[PDB]
């Protein structure tokens, strides 16, 4: 199913940093040309990718993590960068070297990191 | 199978 993106169990909040994470880094990685494969949960069925699961065993997604922003789910902005890394990581490891995605993904990883290089202190 |  799709990641949780609420527990009412987990410490959350909004810091600087969150807000950073939400109107800046998620913002700019959105509107990137090559965004659009990670604005959505990878469905394995409609994809037609029947191992995705057995390969990666923590999945995450940009929709899932704006959603997780906006519920105030993350307690700091490391948790949120995690995820992103978890996103950009799990393409990697599935995906194969000379696949488009890969290259997009080194593309939008590499603008997360700068704009990561720039959040404000805590 | 595989993406793209």
């Amino acid at each position: 199913s799709m990641p949780e993106v609420s527990n009412p169990s987990k410490p959350g909040r909004k810091t600087n940093q969150l807000q950073y994470m939400q109107n800046v880094v998620v913002k700019t990685l959105w509107k990137h040309q090559f965004a659009w494969p990670f604005y959505q949960p990878v469905d394995a069925i409609k994809l037609n990718l029947p191992d995705y699961h057995k390969i990666i065993k923590n999945p995450m997604d940009m929709g899932t993590i704006k959603k997780r922003l906006e519920n105030n789910y993350y307690w700091s902005a490391s948790e949120c960068m995690q995820d992103f890394n978890t996103m950009f990581t799990n393409c990697y490891i599935y995906n194969k070297p000379t696949d488009d995605i890969v290259l997009m993904a080194q593309a939008l990883e590499k603008i997360f990191l700068q704009k990561v290089a720039q959040m404000p202190q805590e | 199978t595989g993406k793209f």
